[PDB]
RNA sequence: AGCACCGUGGCGCAGUGGAAGCGCGAUGGGCUCAUAACCCAUAGGACGUUGGAUCGAAACCAACCGGUGCUACCA
């Protein structure tokens, strides 16, 4: 179909952030990967078409007319893309603060690294092309004899 | 035997028994110590002889073990025979919160100590500072400051640290004591360290005044001995001598002696007469004990108690020599302004000491004693308290006392005192 | 005095909390390691009233005076014993998550 | 050594055939109605099951389905299975051609404890009298009938084990051979009955001395106390030393384990009294925990 | 900041969780199989085994996540990771009774102790069946 | 598909021996990816975009 | 350092002299629209090691080794 991954535009609202716990009446509690503590909401195209769990990472928006009102979840990042994001160069895995930075909660927590793609297979596509219009030897039984 | 007693102070997690492990090559245990993990709990002792390495000042590399360095009779570092200079004992005084009182117990024995700080923590913790003021009661002159970890973090943070510490010291205690790098679970830069210990002078002591000994250890009975003569392989008054020559087959009096209960409200304690069976220090056996060094004076008579040390602050002398036993001591006390050992944010933000008042739990650390006291009188003359001690104390000097109070399930130095008596 | 002090500030008194799961997303929780002197009826009956729960005052052989609760609570079964001299902050096992 | 040799040899065999697996323990062919018995489980067969007794030969018996327990079980298999040895009692009994009918569901609130004990005693009696009998000649039937069977008849239901008209008498004390008849097999009987059994295992507390208190003479006093502690004695074992655990400085733990009876209790009490009253005047006083146990 | 294989999961039967990468993980911090397995299974207070093709099985049910990591963190900061430097190259020893562990990248020795839980587990949670089996 | 097979049960009622009959037993999930089965082209373009 | 207890299938254990079993497992089938639940068939044992007692045992005795608990704290 289409892309499963988008990047924040720093202008026009939109900043990465992580869910903490969940609260009633469609709202939840939400915390900033630089700033202090927040409360979020959700949009009505995700009211039960999409479920945003706790400690899932998402992309907010912010109000244009007035800051420091409330913010809203306008997207979700699938776990597949979270590991990728966090790797590259981008967001902290500790979500600066955590609850708070002055209590330094949840210490390392040493890196995990998705270094598990290659298993030591999948080496060499640099080899032969077809040989056709040649008589060549190639009888089986090979190895079968060492005498 | 050892001639000079060298202690160890420093907050826990900065090394204590670690530096000792480097040099001596031995460790201390009691079983309980393992179960709580990296708490030392009671006191260290070990012995390492000094013999000068004769082309050594600071050569680049050698084996990590200290046997190429002193505590050997041959040298491979200079490749030449060795020659005696000195011999030392070690003592390890705790750095954990609770263990203040037992640091105090072992604080009047020593003739010097090493402060230990590490680069992995903040500038001056609370417990470090409290150690220092504790010292100044008993008024040691020689002191040495060290950085235990310098190779576990960079050679940048090291420098800073050193500058700060350097500033702070010689603005508290003069002599401008040196601040020195070492390693001692990698066991390097001993040569450096050792050179500074060599220069620390002979202290003076009296060898012809009536006997005085300070006990801090007891129990050596068995397990085995099991068969034959049957049990055990009688006990000890394992401690230091300050005065006189403790020879074998002398007659000794224990001057706190056996404690007897109150008969209504007044208690009595009767001395214990005992004989020296043998003097044992290190793995060697002595025929006479010279002041300085930990000598295991072999005791005699009856069983019961003195399991690990129930000889806490006990004084041994010769027959017909009696340090005066006092049940009541008139203490002239001076308090500090800061309740050291408090941990809140930073050491410098500390709370201030509350005045000494009637009817409060004290302690009273008279030398090696840990006697419980209650204030009954603040009046006799201003700033004098007539304090009644349940556990009797023997005066041989005017006595230099550190006073400890409970702050929150643990005592924290509050002041110092001197007995008028 | 000091003896008792140590023997208490550095020995025994170790405070167990644990969480498990009954099914799907239902959960359960316990506490153990609290001294016999304290009334269990008064602590349990507090936890309950401060949030839809369900206590007990179970006594089990060689583990006794052990109390459990209904729901996942780990955080608040630690928090409430911190400020209140019930756990020297050193004896706090969590087996949750 | 023909003993060693016989063993190693007979791992390669070809086995020596022996009576371990058959022959009725008592006279009777079959029990009376409502008698507990000790059976073995040959199989299940869905509709009830076929088991065998062991107290009387290998003779069958068959429990009927819906007669194993009160509870729903669904599967019969996973309560009882096969190869077990279990209790059961009787309901009906045909002596005409030997059908017997049993229940496991009427054996309730133990009772099957008695069954264990009973069975075991039986097994002892039997395995004994064969090793006797077949060193010389004669089949087991006859030797049995002349040694085993009398003591089940003479005194009613006292077995050939317990009360002191039976066999374990003749392990303590002798003189009961007389009213029975017995050639050479008397020898082999009594001597196998010794060679195997065993009594077994008994208490072994360890005196505890707490020599609390003081006095211008403790150690010396403690030594004197210690010297009378153990040997002492010796005599044939049980003994009473070694002695051998240091606990604390006042507390000394002396062993004292017996292999034979309550007789160790007397020795410990006497030793403690001598040490405490006559001695312990030169040192502290002797106190007991007590003292015995460990257990 | 070391690199640890990111445990990876499967939801089979909507009860069990199979962990494929088990074998690889245990190798990495240089500790054996059975001992590591014990700690995990004790904390969660579930059954399941290993065996197989060295993929673990557990009766613990969770919504599929990367949140298995918390468990591993506990194990690694108790057992393997020295409190001198912060670094795993570490190697277990047998010293005295209930004494173990050594560091070797600066050789500051450290002891630790091993779980043998058995204090309180509650009860969960069907009955009838329990008594039936314990018949 | 299994979830579609779990929504075909049949039926309620506590007990039929000692154990329970319940349908549904809760699920509020929910789906991940939606893999999207990539091969229009992959590698070369990625160094420009 | 002694005392006490324990050592049996991958793991936890049963088995007081006629002497290889059970529960959890692994692997492969069957029941079910699927999954739990539940049946069945397979392979998997120096009964810690050594000596001794015994017609004969894995079971009893001794020696050593390992594991765990308790008391010991070692000039
Ligand atoms: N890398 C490194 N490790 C060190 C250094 N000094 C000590 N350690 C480590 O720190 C640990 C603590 O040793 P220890 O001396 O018991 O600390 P302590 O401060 O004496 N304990 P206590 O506070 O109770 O006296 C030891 O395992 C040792 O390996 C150092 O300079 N570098
Ligand atoms: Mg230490
Ligand atoms: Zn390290």
């Amino acid at each position: 179909q289409k892309r499963d991954i988008v990047y924040a535009d720093p202008q026009e609202g939109e900043e990465y952030a992580q869910v903490k716990k969940a609260l009633g009446n469609l709202r939840l509690e939400l915390q900033l990967a630089d700033g202090s503590k927040a409360i979020g909401s959700i949009r009505g195209a995700m009211v039960r078409k999409v479920w945003i769990g706790q400690g899932d990472v998402v992309l907010v928006s912010k109000r244009s007319f007035n800051k420091n009102d409330i913010v809203d979840v306008i997207h979700r990042y699938n776990p597949a893309e979270v590991r990728a994001l966090v790797k590259d160069e981008v967001i902290p895995r500790d979500f600066r603060s955590s609850d708070e930075r002055d209590a330094k909660n949840a210490h390392s927590d040493y890196v995990f690294v998705a270094e598990n793609d290659d298993d030591g297979g999948a080496d060499d596509d640099d080899q032969n092309v077809l040989d056709r219009n040649k008589v060549v030897l190639d009888d089986p039984l090979a190895t079968f004899d060492e005498l | 035997q050892a001639t000079v007693n060298i202690g160890t102070i420093g907050h826990v997690a900065h090394g204590k028994s670690t530096v000792v492990k480097a040099l001596s090559g031995v460790k201390t245990q009691k079983y309980h110590r393992e179960a709580v993990m990296n708490i030392t709990i009671h006191l260290g002792y070990a012995n390492a002889k000094v013999f000068k390495c004769d082309k050594c000042e600071l050569p680049a590399a050698f084996h990590a073990f200290p046997s190429s360095q002193p505590d050997k009779t041959d040298c491979p570092t200079c490749g030449s025979p060795l020659t005696l200079k000195r011999h030392f004992s070690f003592v390890d005084c705790p750095g954990h919160d609770v263990l203040m009182a037992t640091m105090l117990n072992g604080a009047a024995i020593m003739d010097a100590a090493l402060l230990l700080i590490a680069a992995n923590e903040p500038f001056p913790q609370p417990q470090t500072l409290e150690h220092l003021k504790a010292v100044e009661i008993m008024r040691l002159a020689n002191l040495v400051i060290l950085q235990n970890k310098i190779d576990l973090v960079g050679e940048v943070h090291a420098q800073d640290q050193y500058h700060k510490i350097r500033n702070y010291i010689d603005s508290t205690i003069g002599s401008n004591i040196p601040i020195i790098p070492i390693s001692a679970q990698l066991k390097r830069n001993i040569d450096y360290l050792l050179e500074y210990l060599c220069h620390i002078p002979l202290p003076t002591r009296q060898l012809n005044c009536p006997a005085h000994m300070t006990v801090v250890r007891s129990f050596d009975i068995n397990k085995p001995g099991e068969v034959d003569i049957e049990n055990l392989r009688g006990g000890v008054a394992g401690g230091t001598v300050t005065r006189g020559i403790i020879r074998v087959n002398q007659v000794l009096e224990i001057r706190p002696g056996q404690v007897h209960a109150q008969t209504g409200g007044t208690f009595s304690c009767t001395p214990l007469r005992t004989r020296a069976l043998t003097l044992k220090a290190e793995d060697n056996s002595l025929q006479y004990a010279v002041p300085g060094g930990l000598i295991a004076v072999g005791t005699t008579l009856d069983p019961t108690l003195t399991r690990q040390d129930k000889m806490v602050g006990h004084m041994i002398a010769d027959e017909g020599s009696l340090p005066e036993v006092y049940a009541e001591i008139e203490v002239q006390y001076f308090l500090f302004e800061e309740m050291v050992g408090r941990s809140k944010q930073r050491d410098r933000n500390a709370k201030r000491v509350q005045k000494l008042n009637l009817q409060e739990t004290l302690q009273i650390n008279v030398g090696t004693l840990t006697a419980g006291a209650t204030v009954v009188n603040i009046t006799k003359n201003p700033d004098i308290a007539k304090l009644t001690l349940v556990t009797p104390v023997c005066c041989t000097l005017d006595e230099h006392i550190a006073i400890s109070r409970l702050v929150e399930k643990n005592f924290r130095l509050i002041g110092w005192g001197i007995i008028r008596r | 005095q000091q003896k008792r002090s140590v023997q208490d500030a550095l020995e025994a008194q170790k405070v167990h909390i644990r969480v498990q799961q009954r099914k799907g997303k239902k959960f359960v929780t316990s506490v153990q390691g609290l001294n016999q002197a304290l009334n269990f009826r008064r602590i349990s009956r507090e936890f309950q009233r401060r949030w839809g729960c369900n206590g007990t005052v179970i006594v089990t052989p060689d583990a006794g005076t052990v109390i459990q609760l209904q729901g996942n609570w780990s955080e608040e079964i630690k928090k409430f014993l911190l400020d209140e001299n019930m756990a020297t902050e050193q004896n706090l096992e969590i087996h949750s998550l | 050594l023909d003993k060693r040799q016989q063993r190693f040899l007979a791992a390669c065999l070809g086995v020596t055939t022996w009576d371990g697996r058959d022959v009725c323990f008592y006279e009777e062919k079959l029990p009376k109605e409502n008698d507990v018995v000790w059976v073995k489980v040959i199989q299940v067969n869905d509709t009830s099951a076929v088991v065998q007794l062991l107290e009387y030969g290998n003779h069958e018996g068959i429990i009927p389905y819906t007669e194993i327990t009160r509870i729903r079980i669904r599967a019969i298999g996973k309560v009882i299975k096969v190869g077990r040895n279990e209790a059961a009692q009787v309901i009906r009994i045909d002596k005409e051609k030997g059908y017997i009918d049993l229940s496991k569901k009427q054996v309730t609130l133990k009772e099957a404890k008695e069954c264990e004990a009973r069975f075991l005693k039986g097994n002892e009696v039997r395995s004994i009298v064969c090793h006797v009998a077949d060193e010389c000649g004669i089949p087991a039937a006859q030797a049995m009938e002349m040694i085993a069977y009398p003591l089940y008849r003479r005194q009613p239901g006292k077995h050939a084990w317990d009360w002191l008209h039976e066999l374990n008498r003749n392990r303590d004390v002798e003189g009961i051979l007389g009213p029975l008849h017995l050639p050479e097999k008397a020898q082999k009987l009594l001597l196998a009955t010794l060679e195997h059994t065993v009594r077994n295992d008994t208490a072994t507390i360890h005196a505890d001395i707490e020599m609390t208190c003081f006095q211008c003479d403790g150690v010396n006093a403690l030594r004197d106390v210690l010297l009378l502690g153990r040997r002492f004695k010796a005599d044939q074992e049980p003994q009473i030393p070694i002695s051998v655990t240091i606990v604390g400085p006042p507390r000394y733990r002396l062993r004292a384990k017996t292999e034979e009876r309550e007789e160790g209790m007397r020795r410990m009490r006497e030793t403690i009294e001598t040490m405490a009253i006559e001695i312990a005047k030169r040192g502290g006083i002797l106190r007991v925990v007590h003292g015995p146990y460990a257990l | 900041r070391n690199r640890l294989p990111e445990p990876k999961l499967e939801k089979i039967g909507k009860k069990k969780v199979i962990i494929t990468n088990f074998g690889r993980i245990c190798q990495a911090f240089n500790r054996p199989i059975q001992d590591v397995k014990d700690y995990i299974e004790k904390e969660l207070s579930v059954g399941g085994n290993l065996d197989s093709n060295d993929a673990l099985i557990l009766k613990y049910e969770i919504q599929k996540s990367t949140a298995f990591d918390n468990i591993l963190y506990k194990y690694l900061d108790e057992f393997v990771k020295c409190n001198s430097c912060h670094k795993i190259d570490t190697t277990l020893t047998k010293e005295g009774r209930r004494m173990e562990l050594r560091c070797n990248w600066c050789t500051a020795t450290r002891t630790v102790q091993a779980v043998g839980s058995a204090t309180y587990s509650a009860q969960v949670g069907k009955r009838s069946k329990a008594r039936l089996q314990a018949m | 598909k299994q979830r579609e097979s779990t929504l075909k049960q049949k039926r309620l009622t506590t007990g039929d021996d000692g154990d329970v009959e319940v349908a549904d037993r809760d699920m509020s999930d929910g789906e991940g990816e939606d893999e999207l089965f990539v091969v229009p082209d992959v590698l070369p373009e990625f160094t420009f975009i």
